[PDB]
């Protein structure tokens, strides 16, 4: 790892700023595309709409970020039932062999950009039914997954930590800078 | 007080057992509640009274919710105060692991110790059940307090021996405090 | 010490259904509506 | 645990019996909060879902204190319970159970005797006594129709 | 004919459209905020400062996502429903009572009934062109409830026009100079709230566009800008129903700031019934729209026929 | 390491779940592992009458019926 | 009315321009077989209903009936009072008797 | 081949499939001009031998595994030769464009400078990829016929069974079919060697 910086060292460090790219771009067109990508990523991270895809027990914790203690609504996060209106699909439960074409069709009808959160050990790696005859060995064999939330029923702080990690990934998305360098 | 349709016994309680009242005062009361939305007015007032209540939103991550000293989180491998690793490769944790996440391969070290050459826990397979820390004769494997360990990539949740030893080095104070405050319960 | 109830026991935990206070009466509601609309017509 | 203990002929102590009874009743309230919230979300009233899931999160905090997990406690074992109760757990359970009845009354003030909830829940899916007896119904589906069968009293 | 009348009418109408659209965005913010406060939970926060640019976070996201289609070959009929929906929601506002003259609508109630009668048309083309059985079911259910309370709404507003003696909306101001019509028309106030939550799809009448019995009624295949235009059109319909409640029952008070405070309060009431009530059924809603509200409409229309004849002899 | 030796035999216990009657038909062969553990879920028998209850009802009626059946499909699918 | 045509055409033009710029601003990805599919929940996939058609017909009959209730607010100060009252009471009373008869049968 | 001597050079002719630049390019609205497709010499002069993407992927893997394919050029072409007019007419028969109310018409491209002006403006105004791939390089690529070289190996020497066109292409163009007007398709005619020599004479 790295040691987290001591406050004597960290007082000499300057402020990071909001932009992961920095304001030190050379060209004015590159700087304008950087700020446009910053505004676009702020709009995308300011409201991600996850889809009501609750397969198994993990989803009982998924409603617990809907719950008044954790309150996902002040993070841009609000559930949508239709897959067209939703940004994120949260695979929260056990993907089985009869569940595989349904999950693939629901993911394919979702419009791009598409970030996928694997909630729980049945969602990533198979988990407690990994050696079962009718359980897919994780959802990574079917749906491409950006965030993997570890706990068997993830606490709801850990699922919301996965949500904040997805927001940091969305804030780190480089589209217009790649277009300028394509 | 309406009469009972079914006589209620001693050990039971009956719902929707009241007779519908037929005197004119109760009929006018039910009629006014139907016409002028009195029960809907009570529902609206009860709803509006919860705006003035305190919000229970705990403002993550500046303020985090309550936990317990028994809490099951990231598995981690502890060490002795002298510095030697605690895990004697005795393999009760892998025998008791119900999802069979733990893989142990052991060889004799140069000084003759039993300590492991491979200790892998598949955290995508681990169900965080805590059977390994109960089945550990020494206090080697332990459930750490950490649960903010979501990964970008599937392979990064395949925990090696070095990752578990680094988790034991990083989280030693809180794990030792929980084990000091929890060992007499177990 | 073990996890035990205090001496004298706990207090009585409420479980019954208490209704909210209903100020209105149906004859009173109908009569007040009639009086209010009779003033309003004038 | 009762299956394995009846196979093993093992009698649990009385404190384990009382702990399992109290956590089975806490579990019963958690299940019926989930049932009422899911039914109210399916009917349409989305407010008692959150109003009762705050209370559900308080009992999941109680499960977390007693076992270390918010759910799937792995706490009841064949032969009793896995761990002893922590000190001061009942001093929170009593305060919580004293506070729960007002939240119950606040849920019935918006769900019970609201005419839309009655229109979505009255004379709908009528199950007779011979229907529930012949079709293998159990629990509330027996006791909605009038059968007095509760397994906590008939076979304690 | 004097050209500054055309210039100022154009400027006032465009300013009305712009302010209605920004008030739609802040109404979505208000609904997400106080609808959270209906329960214990908080509203939006943590975006910008105190959650204020959250609808702009919605608008940047919805105008960037991939415009997907319910079929790949021909999808121009998919486009024409949010265009006409937002056009009607921004076009219905021209019959607002403006005291400084913008449009001299001597028949404003008929204009409102016309735009409400097109609401069925935009939701019918929303349902059919989305190529799904859920979409057709939601479109048929929305057309059913909106034409079921169209007749009731026409009779209720027709009973209200008997009070002012004409169809001019500004004539609601002169007959409210001593008291509001909330005092005289309180069962009509409850019936008009039940009407205004039926033409615009809200939670008490939500079998058309709910997330329980259908996943979505006619927004099921609409996304990435079409859903944004549909959402803005529906919240503009909510704002129009709040204004039209505040003109008829509460005193028109167009200039006073208390009129717009009451308009925000009736929007608060619309979000207050959003969180409270459950959803009606198809059979119970056919019972409500064609028997109870129709019988009340005809009966209390007879009451105002008798009352306007009785005052005509006395005056 | 290896579980406690349960004597060989069959039993069926059943308690009052909040859903209904939760039953375990546990049959042991004398080893450290169970030979058979059949689970009676009450939601399976509650869901088996949905075909007769749901006929001649409306769509919101059926939505309220699964809303009031108190089914959880983890134990139904076992 | 001529200003209403101009402002309605301007609202239509502004909404079509906003949707065209939204279609330009929408992120263009590779089109797919399954993405264009109509959404049925999960696994991939109505006849004429007479009850809804008679609902539309009842709506039409009552709409044309309301279109004769509409003028009489203006006519009340410019007509014979006895004739106006007889026609209004007879009109709404026959409507109420027909509604109650169709309810009972 | 000057830098890496043992480099395998697979030469595809024109690769068809899903999300391609052949069937999607002939499937787009921006390629057509008032329900009529311009083609160079009406599509009759050019003969194309297209290959599937799974066949060339299997050829790439069979070249990577077998080490006798070092520095050998492999002509990646399909099983049978087709001319472009019959291919485009077969595609429009698959998309149900053969109905008389649609107004399908095939005409000469060299008489139409408006189509090339549209292609140049489409290459100009698009910031990223042009819509439908209507850059003039694709125009010259569809103008150039597919010529195989004798004595240079074909993918059947790499041990892959080439999928025929009529099995795969109706599955690709099944979502591309038009809505039926309110008022099985014939397979296309292959071009042999002697018919191609008669056509090019
Ligand atoms: C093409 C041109 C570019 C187009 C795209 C622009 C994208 C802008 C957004 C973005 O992502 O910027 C990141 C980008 C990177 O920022 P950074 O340098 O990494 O972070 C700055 C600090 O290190 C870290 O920030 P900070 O900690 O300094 O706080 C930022 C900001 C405080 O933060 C904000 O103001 C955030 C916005 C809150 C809005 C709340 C009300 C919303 C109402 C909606 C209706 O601070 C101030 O504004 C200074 C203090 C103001 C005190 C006011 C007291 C009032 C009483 O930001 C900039 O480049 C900033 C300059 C450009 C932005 C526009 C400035 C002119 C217009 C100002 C408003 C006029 C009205
Ligand atoms: C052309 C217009 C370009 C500016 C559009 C407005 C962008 C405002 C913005 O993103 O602010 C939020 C972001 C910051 O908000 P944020 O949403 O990234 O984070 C909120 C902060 N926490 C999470 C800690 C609660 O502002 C900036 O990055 C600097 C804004 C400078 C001023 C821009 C115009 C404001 C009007
Ligand atoms: C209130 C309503 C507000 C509506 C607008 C809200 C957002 C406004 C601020 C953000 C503007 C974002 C513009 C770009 C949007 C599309 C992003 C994208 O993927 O671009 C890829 C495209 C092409 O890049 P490419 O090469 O990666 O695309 C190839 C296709 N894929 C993605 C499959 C690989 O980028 C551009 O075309 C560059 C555009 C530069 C100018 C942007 C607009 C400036 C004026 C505003
Ligand atoms: C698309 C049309 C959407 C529905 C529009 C309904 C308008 C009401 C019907 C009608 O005839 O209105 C007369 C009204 C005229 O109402 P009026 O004549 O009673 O008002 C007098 C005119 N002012 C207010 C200026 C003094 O005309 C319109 O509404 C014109 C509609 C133009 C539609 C353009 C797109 C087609
Ligand atoms: S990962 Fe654990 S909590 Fe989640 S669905 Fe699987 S068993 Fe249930
Ligand atoms: S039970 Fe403990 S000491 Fe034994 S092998 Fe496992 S971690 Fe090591
Ligand atoms: S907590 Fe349970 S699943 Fe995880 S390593 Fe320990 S025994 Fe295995």
């Amino acid at each position: 790892q790295q040691t987290l910086p001591v406050a004597e060292v960290a007082q000499n460090l300057p402020k990071k700023g909001y932009s992961p790219f920095g304001t030190k771009q050379s060209s004015v067109a590159e700087w304008s595309l950087a700020r446009l990508d910053d505004l676009l990523n702020w709009g995308r991270k300011g409201s991600i709409w996850p889809l009501t895809f609750g397969l198994a027990c993990c989803a009982v914790e998924m409603m617990h970020i809907a719950a008044p203690r954790y309150d996902m609504d002040r993070y841009g996060v609000v559930f949508r039932a239709s897959p067209r209106q939703a940004d994120v699909i949260i695979v929260a439960g056990t993907l089985t062999n009869k569940m595989a074409p349904a999950l693939r069709k629901v993911y394919d009808q979702m419009p791009e950009p598409r970030w996928v959160i694997s909630m729980g050990s049945c969602a990533n790696g198979g988990g407690y039914y990994h050696y079962s005859y009718s359980v897919v060995r994780g959802c990574d064999r079917i749906i491409p997954v950006d965030i993997y939330v570890p706990g068997c029923p993830p606490t709801a702080e850990a699922l919301m930590y996965g949500v904040l990690q997805l927001q940091k990934k969305v804030k780190r998305m480089k589209t217009l800078q790649m277009w300028y360098r394509k | 007080e309406p009469k009972d349709i079914v006589e209620v016994p001693k050990g039971y309680v009956y719902v929707n057992n009241k007779e519908l009242s037929m005197e004119f005062a109760d009929i006018t009361d039910r009629a006014a509640s139907t016409m002028f939305f009195g029960e809907l007015l009570r529902g609206f007032a009860v709803t509006l009274a919860h705006i003035f209540k305190e919000p229970a939103t705990i403002n993550y991550p500046f303020e985090k919710g309550p936990l317990s000293p028994r809490f099951r989180g990231e598995h981690a491998l502890r060490r002795y105060p002298s510095g030697e690793e605690r895990c004697i490769a005795c393999k009760l944790c892998e025998a008791i692991c119900p999802a069979q996440a733990i893989t142990i391969e052991a060889e004799e070290r140069a000084d003759g110790s039993r300590r492991t050459t491979r200790y892998d826990i598949d955290m995508t397979k681990c169900i965080y059940c805590g059977f390994c820390q109960e089945a550990c004769p020494v206090d080697a494997i332990v459930e750490g307090p950490n649960f903010e360990f979501s990964t970008e990539t599937h392979e990064e949740l395949l925990y090696n021996k070095e990752k578990l030893l680094c988790n034991g080095d990083k989280w030693e104070s809180e794990i030792a405090s929980n084990l000091q405050a929890d060992h007499l319960y177990r | 010490k073990q996890d035990l109830p205090p001496p004298g026991g706990y207090k009585k935990i409420p479980f019954a259904r208490v209704p909210p206070k209903s100020y209105f009466t149906g004859f009173t509601t109908i009569g007040t509506y009639v009086v209010v609309t009779a003033v309003g017509l004038g | 645990s009762l299956a394995v203990e009846k196979l093993l002929n093992i009698d649990v102590p009385l404190r384990a019996k009382y702990i399992r009874t109290l956590f089975a009743e806490i579990t019963r309230i958690l299940n019926h909060i989930m049932a009422v919230g899911t039914h109210a979300l399916d009917v349409g009233a989305l407010t008692p879902f959150f109003w009762l899931f705050e209370e559900r999160e308080k009992m999941m905090e109680f499960y977390e204190r007693v076992s270390g997990a918010r759910m799937h406690a792995a706490y009841i074992r064949p032969g009793g319970v896995s761990l002893d109760m922590p000190l001061g757990l009942m001093d929170d359970i009593y305060e919580f159970a004293s506070k729960f009845a007002e939240r119950l009354d606040e849920v019935e003030d918006v769900l019970t005797t609201n005419r839309i909830w009655v229109q979505r829940t009255e004379d709908i899916g009528i199950v007779t006594a011979e229907e529930a007896l012949n079709y293998g119904f159990s629990g509330v589906m027996l006791r909605g129709s009038g059968i007095k069968w509760d397994l906590r009293k008939q076979q304690p | 004919m004097f050209y500054m009348e055309f210039i100022l009418s154009l400027i006032g109408s465009l300013l009305l459209i712009i302010c209605v659209l920004v008030s739609v965005a802040f109404l979505t913010l208000l609904e997400r905020k106080v609808l959270g406060y209906i329960q214990i939970r908080k509203g939006p926060n943590k975006v910008g400062l105190m959650g204020i640019p959250q609808p702009f976070c919605d608008a940047i996201k919805l105008f960037t996502k991939e415009q997907t289609y319910p079929l790949l070959s021909n999808y121009l009929s998919y486009y024409i429903s949010p265009i006409f929906s937002l056009f009607l929601s921004l076009f219905v506002w021209m019959c607002m009572p403006f005291f400084v003259k913008l449009y001299s609508f001597n028949l404003g109630g008929l204009f409102f009934l016309c735009c409400t009668s097109l609401g069925v048309y935009t939701v019918m083309v929303a349902g059919w062109s989305s190529n799904s059985n859920y979409a057709l079911l939601g479109g048929l259910r929305a057309v059913a409830q909106t034409i079921s309370y169209e007749v009731s709404l026409a009779l209720i507003l027709l009973s209200f026009i008997f009070l002012i003696g004409s169809y001019n909306m500004i004539y609601f101001f002169f007959y409210q100079v001593y008291m509001w019509f909330l005092i005289i028309l309180f069962p009509m106030a409850l019936v008009w709230v039940s009407i205004s939550l039926a033409e615009t799809n809200r939670t008490p009448f939500d079998f058309a566009e709910g997330e329980s019995e259908l996943v979505s009624g006619f927004n099921v295949e609409y996304s990435s800008g079409g859903f944004a235009l549909i959402f803005m059109a529906e919240y503009a319909s909510i704002l129009f129903m709040s204004m039209l409640f505040c003109v008829i029952f509460l005193g028109c008070d167009v200039f006073n700031l208390l009129f717009y405070m009451k308009l925000t309060f009736i929007s608060f009431v619309f979000i207050w019934v959003r969180g409270t009530l459950p959803r009606f059924r198809y059979d119970k809603l056919m019972y409500l729209a064609w028997k109870c509200f129709l019988s009340f409409s005809l009966n209390y229309l007879l009451f105002f026929i008798g009352f306007k004849i009785l005052l005509f002899s006395l005056l | 390491t290896q579980g406690y030796q349960v004597p060989p035999g069959a039993t069926y216990t059943a308690i009052e779940a909040p859903k209904g009657e939760f039953g375990v038909y546990l049959i042991s062969d004398g080893s450290s592992r169970p030979y058979r553990c059949k689970i009676k879920a009450p939601g399976f028998a509650h869901l088996a009458a949905l075909e007769k209850i749901g006929k001649q009802h409306m769509l919101a009626d059926v939505v309220a019926i699964i809303g009031t059946l108190d089914v959880v499909f983890g134990e139904i699918d076992r | 009315m001529f200003s209403i045509i101009f402002i309605a055409l301007l609202i239509l033009l502004i909404t079509t321009i906003v949707m065209f710029l939204a279609s330009i601003l929408s992120k263009k990805a590779l089109i797919d077989r399954e993405k264009s599919s109509p959404f049925e929940c999960g696994f991939d996939p109505l006849p004429f209903s007479l009850r809804f058609f008679l609902i539309t017909i009842i709506f039409l009959i009552f709409d044309v009936e309301i279109a004769l209730i509409l003028p009489m607010i203006i006519i009340m100060k410019y007509s014979n009072i006895m004739i106006w009252t007889i026609t209004s009471i007879i009109f709404i009373l026959i409507l109420l008797i027909g509604l109650y008869h169709e309810w009972n049968q | 081949r000057d830098a890496f001597p043992n480099a395998t050079i697979i030469r595809p002719a024109d690769i068809y499939g899903s999300e391609d630049r052949f069937l999607r390019y002939y499937a787009h609205i921006w390629r057509r001009q008032f329900r009529s497709m311009p083609l160079w010499h009406k599509g009759e002069k050019t003969v194309k031998q297209p290959v599937y993407v799974s066949d060339v992927a299997q050829a790439i893997i069979n070249a990577a595994k077998d080490p006798d394919s070092a520095g050998r050029i492999y002509q990646a072409v399909g099983p049978k030769r087709y001319q472009l007019s019959e291919l485009v007419d077969w595609f429009h028969r698959l998309m149900r464009k053969d109905q008389k109310r649609w107004g399908y018409m095939r005409y000469d491209m060299r008489w139409d400078p408006t189509f090339l002006l549209k292609a140049k403006l489409n290459s100009f105004i698009c910031p990223g990829t042009p819509i439908g791939g209507l850059h003039p390089a694709r125009i010259e690529r569809e103008a150039v016929t597919d010529k195989v070289l004798t004595g240079v190996p074909t993918l059947e020497d790499l041990g892959v069974t080439l999928t025929t066109m009529e099995q795969q292409v109706p599955w690709e163009l099944r979502p591309y079919r038009a809505a039926l007007y309110y008022d099985t398709p014939s397979p296309p005619k292959c071009i042999e060697a002697r018919d191609e020599l008669r056509l090019f004479a």
